[PDB]
């Protein structure tokens, strides 16, 4: 795919955002004074991209010789746990999030024993906003006993939920999303690299303001329009929307359209296939809401009361365990309103 | 013991009746009884009255109340009842609010609409979505164990955005080249790591205008012999 | 008074027909008796419903008045460990004894819940094992948390809460064995007190019978820990909200009670005010549900209660 | 030693408040007996202090060699401290009374496993040892353990009566106490003597001159680290007259200076509250549930200057109702 | 020097260097007097040298050689509970007590007891406290217990009253700026005008959280390399602050109205990766203290805040809730 194949694998070949490259450049000029570092910023911005630049700026190119193995962990009640490392002769990556409340458990197991393997090794945290409060406590007794042989990289996408205590210790760097002009500009790169024929470059602009900042959705966007055009993209090409944006805006018509009790059981079915397919909960409320918002026939009422039940369902998923009850939840209350 | 599997319907559709929420039919059938309803199965009770709870017929709507806004009421209170549920389900001490998780999940949103069984009681669908849930979260994690070191993203962000283009890339020219599309299918698959059963994982993501099965299913059967075939020609990394 | 065994076990049945709770479990107890075949058993449920003297009386309606051996009791939350447990089970079921065709031993597995997966999967080879002469039934709180390979071999009987006619009828039992002066407000009283729980309804009642003999609501309740629902129902039904907050300030609030208390007490008498309607019934126990579930995420205070009763006090007024 | 022992009753005589269960105990004592007990109830109600007193009346001078005092908190944990009950229980005597007796405290306090084992031990020695369990509440426990021991509720004291008790403590102490600071102890302590007794003897070491200096209010609100009704009232004087900046300033400088939690500063401005004569009653309803809200939102973390202003602005605005 | 975080490396030594706590200080002093220390409490606004003078304290008790080894420094805001954190202070509290030497002896007191400093005290809960109680009443031969706590309220009755209580007074805002420029020029740390006045108010007073704030900004001038004076956009970068053009430009369009506009603006705002929860609190600092909005207006703007807030304080969706509470405020 052409979102991988152009990745930027150095901190050279970065392209948008000079003043963070130019930060993250001198970072690596002193690579004994690493501070822990927490990265925040819209999804699809090129954060994980930048965590491996530096490391190959402090590295070398070795940290993508990428390989991934399973490390089997023990609690309390005999449950074995496996958790997926991807591991270099310089770094680790884990994802503790995708062990839920036992990550506290696997951290600890692990900041332990990569310590004593042990000038330092740098383990980088996805999803750090998804830790649990437990699990951010002992990350930072960690962080405090093994920063000899130890230097954090999290990436999250919200820095609200991590703790105060974390904060402190770790150097906040914030990385907005890239501007249009900058989105153009890679795409006008990958197309002259893939040799793809524009008939004009607003097809590359209209690209950049469908995916709303995200260079990833940016790119697939481009490989999926190119490959439906024959590799040759005109100015009345439509834009290419993922499958299940297609299902919720069909949902949304459908609601704004008729309010009845039916209705609401066929858009309990289109959940259930939205839910079914991995397609996480939150991701449904959010485009639901947004796409309902952008209906032209509906007044500043309505859609005050679609944002307020919106806040409202959100907070209940959030507290929540089964998410087809709050989702139906939100769209009867909404049909509601707009009756 | 036969009727054991018939008992959470009969609870769904006694607690469903609108004679029971009248005052005569309060009086007959108190609070204590409805609630010691929901404790006759509280498995499946909260369930059963989220899946039936919108194919009534209200007798029980107030004046200048419609069906629909009895229904969205009753939503509410079964989204309450599921945030009691998750919280008693943490820990164990918490069996104390069970009679708050009744009348949250069951007596109360069958208050608001009920009334006169427009059809069936229909048994509840959410634990075979549940399980369906669960077995493409595998999947997904076996996908993204495997196209991990070729990709950028989570596994939420690889079912979101990157497989839509690797449909375009994996059973697209399946439809417009016929057998010579296997040679670039299997190149791809080799840059990822995918397997034949990775393959056939991904096309069962997909859903809408984007469905797969009748469009595999129309693929000649050559097609598709010929590419297992090459696949297992050549050997992979790994 | 002299010591006394316990009335929750000094006048506990021996017989299978002289229980009412779960009169399916009766039935299905009565007909396993007649036929001889014991199978694997669950009877999971809340404490108190009496599931271990239904099994103990399912033994000795099996077989005959044998108990020496052919019967065993044991906790799986033992503090020896589930080890010592399971060795004692293993020996005392294959300890030879003289059984009748079909009348196999019963093992008891109180709190079996506290098995784990292959403390489980171990009692489960143990019942292969001993299959010839030995069957399970599990007295732990749950029966979603015992595997599926030994639920598939065992008759599923899901215990729930007695209602307040069983417990009535099983009290009975109790107030014709014992010289008992009593009126009818001291038994409503026990019974509200209890809400389905056996043992918790004998244990009052002994205890009001050895302080006082007689029983009436006002010695019951001076028994009892739990807050009068006299008091508490003046408390909900006063129509002005500042009569309702001085009430539960002097009467509940400042003789000790616990909010936990006060809640629950709260939610029992909303339920059984006949004079209200249901709908401001329903409305008033999710209010009361909404303070119980603050109070037990460790909130816990006066200004809680206070703001519940402003709640119950807003829906009554409309 | 602490006021809390120096001052526990040696008789029956000097018990007061619990006129039927010192009536009861006293029948045992008169008969010699001494059945299973169980005393619980709110803490300092006097539970261990007559059960001291019945002990030291019943064996007399040898005290020592009869009973045992343990505590369910203790480091040595259920298994140890049975252990110490076994050993005390295989203690051999020349001469001895018709049974033992052990002191079980904060029974309540343990888990559901360590009552099992209390229950299997409690007939295990009944020929020759008398168990007590000492508890804040009785229906709390299992249902089995209560039964064991007989049933014995703890309520409150009167006020006339921790009056006279704190009398007796002044005049044998020496202390001046000021009778605003009797009602602040009081009123702090709910009817725990323990709290009382604590309280004086620590107001009592912070006095640079105990033998002539005076226990103010102040000092007794310092000791328990309270807040002072002063305090509270200014803040809500200023919250409900002044404007949003002097209120705002004033609340934040208050609580921030005296150390007070916002949470303890709901829980006193309530308290204050409820003596207000308001005309309307949805004034109360909006306070109450407004509040309670706040305080339950402070409880799971949240912005603190946020929940300030919050509470500033749910009082003001329910007094718009007058 | 090696490297070291500034707010321990600016520890007042003695007592004689803390500075605005002069009635902390002197009871202290006079406590130090008596050969008997009782337990102590310290209370009062965080950054203000509650650390600091236990520290001096028991430098001046021990003497620097004799203090490592009679010190068990603690914070009880660890998950885990009252096992871990009892079990080690009755670890140290069992541990045999170190013979001082000849010359500790000779030129400190070296009274016969280990002190144990417990940070953040308040935050335990009641049977946390209880617990802490039991041990140190069991311990009290040979440990005396510090507290350190912002609020003296949240400490339970029992336990309060076994400890003496210290009130420290919050830093005059001329005493923090003087401290933190004195540290700035022991550092070598250019600065433009405010930059010191910027930290303190992100800090809100709190020293210690000026002070690593400094240190951070200081690192920061470092990695530019440009040798320019560090100027106030910087540190609000560094202390996650949004900047107060996009406040003032939330501001306006909430006054504007327009529920698009509205709209537009914050998924505009959303892809700048600024933190809702910083929005919401420079929000309700921007409106509070505001003399052009009436009583009424911060009634209902003070509830709409605070209910925004306990929805993202529970892990919620950031642009759902900023939107929602930005169109609320628009229809005041
Ligand atoms: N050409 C180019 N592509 C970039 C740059 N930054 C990010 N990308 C692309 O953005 C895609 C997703 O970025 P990702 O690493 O997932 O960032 P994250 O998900 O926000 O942490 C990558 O596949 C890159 O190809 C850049 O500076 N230049
Ligand atoms: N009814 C009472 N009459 C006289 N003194 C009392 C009474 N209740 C408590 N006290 C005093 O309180 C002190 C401790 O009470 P204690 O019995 O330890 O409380 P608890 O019941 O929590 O154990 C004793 O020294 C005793 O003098
Ligand atoms: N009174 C003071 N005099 C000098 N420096 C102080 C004072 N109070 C705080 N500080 C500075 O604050 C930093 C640590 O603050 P600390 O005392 O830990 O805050 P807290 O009072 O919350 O414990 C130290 O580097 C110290 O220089």
């Amino acid at each position: 795919l052409w979102v991988d194949k152009y990745r930027p694998k150095s901190l050279n070949a970065l392209s948008h955002n000079e003043e963070l490259t130019n930060f993250l450049k001198s970072l690596s000029d002193q690579p004994r004074d690493l501070p822990h570092l927490l990265l925040y910023g819209p999804n699809g911005t090129g954060k994980k991209t930048r965590c491996m630049a530096l490391l190959e700026s402090i590295f070398g190119p070795g940290v993508y010789r990428l390989k991934i193995d399973v490390r089997q962990f023990v609690t309390a009640s005999n449950r074995k746990l496996e958790l997926n490392v991807v591991s270099s002769p310089y770094h680790l990556e884990i994802t503790p999030s995708d062990m839920g409340n036992n990550d506290r458990i696997v951290i600890q197991e692990l900041l332990k024993e990569v310590a004593q393997m042990e000038r330092y090794k740098c383990v980088i945290i996805n999803e750090a906003n998804s830790l649990t409060k437990d699990a951010q406590a002992a990350l930072r007794r960690t962080m405090e006993k093994y920063s000899k042989n130890i230097r954090l990289i999290m990436v999250c996408d919200s820095m609200s939920p991590i703790i105060a205590p974390i904060k402190s210790r770790c150097l906040l760097i914030r990385c907005p999303a890239p501007s249009d002009s900058e989105i153009s500009t890679i795409l006008s790169d990958v197309v002259t690299n893939e040799r793809i024929q524009l008939e004009t470059k607003d097809i590359l602009k209209r690209i950049a303001q469908a995916s709303n900042g995200n260079l990833r959705v940016s790119l697939l966007m481009l490989e999926s329009m190119a490959l439906n055009n024959e590799l040759a993209l005109k100015s009345s090409s439509p834009i290419i929307k993922p499958d299940w944006i297609i299902v919720i805006h069909k949902l949304t018509r459908k609601i704004v359209k008729e309010r009845s009790v039916n209705s609401l059981i066929e858009c309990r079915a289109v959940l259930y296939d939205l839910l079914a397919h991995c397609i996480p909960a939150n991701i449904i409320l959010k485009e639901l809401t947004f796409s309902l918002l952008d209906v032209e026939t509906l007044n500043t009422t309505n859609k005050s009361s679609i944002i307020e039940y919106s806040s409202v369902f959100d907070e209940r998923l959030s507290l929540g365990n089964k998410a087809i009850f709050h989702l139906e939840g939100f769209i009867a209350k909404v049909m509601c309103c707009l009756d | 013991e036969k009727n054991i599997a018939l008992k959470p319907f009969d609870i769904a559709h006694k607690m469903l009746d609108g004679q029971i929420y009248s005052d005569i039919g309060s009086r007959n059938f108190t609070l204590n009884d409805k609630i010691a309803l929901y404790f006759d199965d509280f498995d499946f009770t909260p369930l059963m009255i989220q899946e039936n709870y919108l194919s009534t017929r209200p007798s029980v709507l107030k004046p200048g109340q419609s069906h629909l806004e009895a229904v969205a009421e009753a939503a509410n209170c079964i989204s309450l009842g599921d945030i009691v549920e998750k919280k008693i389900r943490s820990s164990e001490q918490l069996w104390s609010l069970l009679p708050l998780h009744a009348v949250l999940s069951s007596v109360y949103p069958a208050s608001k609409v009920a009334g006169h069984m427009a059809g069936r009681i229909n048994f509840t669908a959410w634990l075979g979505q549940n399980s369906k849930s669960a077995k493409y979260y595998r999947l997904l994690q076996e996908i993204h164990y495997h196209t991990r070191l070729g990709t950028s993203t989570d596994k939420i962000g690889l079912r979101l955005d990157y497989l839509p283009t690797f449909r375009k890339r994996l059973l697209d020219p399946f439809l417009k080249q016929g057998a010579d599309a296997i040679s670039s299918v299997i190149e791809v698959m080799d840059d990822y790591y995918l397997t034949k059963e990775d393959w056939d994982s991904i096309m069962e993501f997909f859903v809408g205008p984007d469905v797969t099965t009748a469009i595999i299913k129309k693929i000649p059967a050559t097609v598709k012999s010929g590419f297992t075939r090459k696949y297992n020609s050549m050997t992979h990394p790994v | 008074l002299s010591l006394q065994l316990p009335w929750v076990e000094k006048y506990r049945p021996q017989v299978l027909s002289d229980i009412v709770g779960n009169k399916e479990t009766i039935d299905r107890l009565q007909q396993i008796a007649k036929d001889g075949n014991m199978p694997h058993m669950i009877i999971s449920g809340m404490p108190g419903i009496g599931k271990t003297t239904s099994v103990h009386c399912l033994a000795h309606e099996l077989l005959g008045r044998s108990y020496a051996d052919g019967v065993l009791e044991l906790n799986a939350s033992d503090d020896r460990g589930i080890d010592v447990v399971r060795n004692q089970i293993k020996h005392f079921a294959q300890k030879k004894l003289h059984l009748p065709p079909g009348k196999h031993k019963i093992v008891i597995l109180d709190e079996a819940d506290s098995m784990t997966a292959g403390a489980q999967q171990a009692l489960r080879r143990t019942m292969e094992l001993y299959s010839n002469s030995t069957r399970f039934a599990f007295a732990c709180n749950q029966s979603n948390k015992i595997i599926e390979p030994l639920q598939s071999r065992c008759a599923i009987l899901r215990y729930s809460k007695l209602s307040d006619e069983d417990v009535l009828k099983r009290l009975l039992q109790i107030i014709k064995l014992e010289d008992v002066k009593y009126t009818n407000d001291g038994l409503e009283a026990i019974i509200f007190t209890a809400e389905g729980d056996m043992r918790q309804a004998i244990n009052n009642l002994q205890s009001t019978v050895a302080g006082h003999g007689l029983v009436n609501a006002d010695n019951v309740f001076k028994i009892v820990d739990s807050p009068h629902p006299l008091i508490v129902k003046k408390m909900l039904l006063a129509s002005n909200l500042e009569d309702s907050i001085q009430i539960l300030r002097t009467d509940l609030w400042k003789k000790g009670y616990s909010s936990i208390d006060i809640v629950t007490t709260s939610f029992r008498v909303t339920k059984n005010l006949a004079q209200v309607k249901e709908s401001v019934r329903l409305e008033m126990i999710k209010e009361i549900g909404l303070t119980h579930m603050r109070i037990l995420e460790g909130v816990g205070t006066y200004l809680q209660l206070a703001s519940m009763l402003a709640k119950i006090h807003k829906l009554n007024n409309k | 030693l602490p006021w809390v022992e120096k001052y526990r009753p040696e008789t029956l005589d000097e018990v007061y408040g619990q006129n039927e269960v010192i009536t009861t105990v006293r029948k045992f004592v008169d008969e010699g007996k001494l059945p299973h007990l169980l005393f619980y109830g709110p803490p300092g109600t006097g539970k261990t202090s007559t059960i001291v007193a019945l002990a030291r009346e019943i064996y007399g001078k040898n005290y020592s060699n009869m009973v045992l005092e343990l505590n369910a908190s203790d480091d040595r944990g259920i298994d140890v401290v049975r252990n110490q009950i076994k050993d005390f229980a295989s203690t051999r005597q020349i001469f001895s009374k018709g049974f033992k007796l052990i002191i079980l405290d904060e029974a309540d306090a343990m888990t559901n496993a360590a009552q099992n084992a209390l229950r299997r031990v409690i007939e295990r020695y009944t020929k020759n040892t008398r168990f007590c369990v000492l508890a804040n509440y009785a229906h709390k426990l299992t249902p089995a353990l209560l039964s064991r021991c007989t049933r014995f509720r703890f309520q409150p004291l009167p006020q006339e009566a921790i009056e006279r008790r704190i009398a007796n403590v002044l005049v044998h102490e020496k202390l001046k106490l000021s009778p605003n600071a009797e009602k602040a102890l009081i009123e702090l302590s709910n009817g725990d003597m323990r709290r009382v007794l604590n309280v004086l003897q620590s107001c009592k070491a912070t006095l640079d001159n105990p033998d002539e200096d005076e226990i103010s209010d102040d000092v007794i609100y310092e000791c328990c680290g309270a807040p002072r009704p002063s305090d509270l009232k200014a803040v809500l004087k200023s919250i409900l007259e002044d404007d949003w900046g002097t209120a705002h300033y004033t609340l934040n400088k208050v609580r921030s200076a005296k150390g007070l939690a916002l949470i303890d500063l709901i829980e006193g401005i309530v308290k204050i509250l409820e003596d207000y004569e308001l005309q309307n009653e949805e004034t109360r309803v909006h306070l109450l549930t407004k509040l309670a809200d706040i305080e339950y939102s402070i409880s799971k973390g949240g912005n603190d200057q946020i929940q300030g202003s919050a509470v500033i602005g749910a009082i003001k605005a329910s007094f718009e109702n007058e | 020097l090696a490297q070291q975080p500034w707010v321990e490396k600016y520890r007042p030594k003695n007592l004689d260097e803390v500075t605005a706590q002069d009635h902390a200080v002197t009871v202290l002093k006079k406590t130090l007097k008596s050969a008997n220390l009782p337990h102590m409490l310290f209370y009062g606004p965080p950054g203000t040298g509650k650390t600091s003078t236990i520290l001096a304290l028991t430098k001046e008790l021990y003497g620097p050689d004799l203090m490592k080894s009679r010190i068990l420094e603690l914070n009880a805001s660890d998950e885990r509970g009252i096992s871990i954190v009892r079990e080690k202070v009755k670890n140290f509290a069992r541990l045999t007590v170190s013979k001082p030497s000849k010359h500790d002896l000779e030129n400190y007191p070296c009274p016969p007891y280990k002190i144990i400093i417990l940070d953040e005290a308040d935050s335990m809960t009641a049977d946390a406290q209880s617990a802490l109680r039991r041990t140190m009443e069991t311990y009290s031969g040979v440990t005396r217990f510090c507290l350190i706590c912002n609020y003296v309220t949240r400490i339970i009755d029992p336990l309060a009253s076994r400890c003496s209580k210290f009130r420290f007074k919050a830093l005059d805002a001329s005493n923090a700026i003087d401290r933190l420029r004195f540290i700035s020029e022991q550092e070598n740390v250019k600065c433009d005008d405010g930059v010191l006045e910027r930290i303190l108010d992100i800090s809100a007073g709190d020293l210690r959280r000026g002070i690593t704030l400094l240190q951070s900004a200081s690192k920061g001038a470092q990695y530019l390399g440009d040798g320019k004076n560090i100027t106030s956009t910087q540190v609000e970068e560094l202390a996650g602050v949004v900047p107060h053009d996009i406040l003032i430009e939330i501001v306006e369009k909430v006054k504007s109205g327009d529920f698009d506009e509205i709209k537009k603006y914050v998924n505009t705002f959303m892809k700048s990766g600024w933190s809702a929860a910083s929005v919401v609190n420079q929000l309700h600092e921007y409106y509070i203290t505001n003399d052009n909005f009436d009583t009424n207006f911060k009634n209902q703007i003070s509830w709409l805040l605070f209910t925004t807030d306990s929805r993202l304080n529970n892990g919620t969706n950031e642009h759902i809730q900023l939107l929602n509470l930005l169109v609320k405020i628009s229809q005041l």
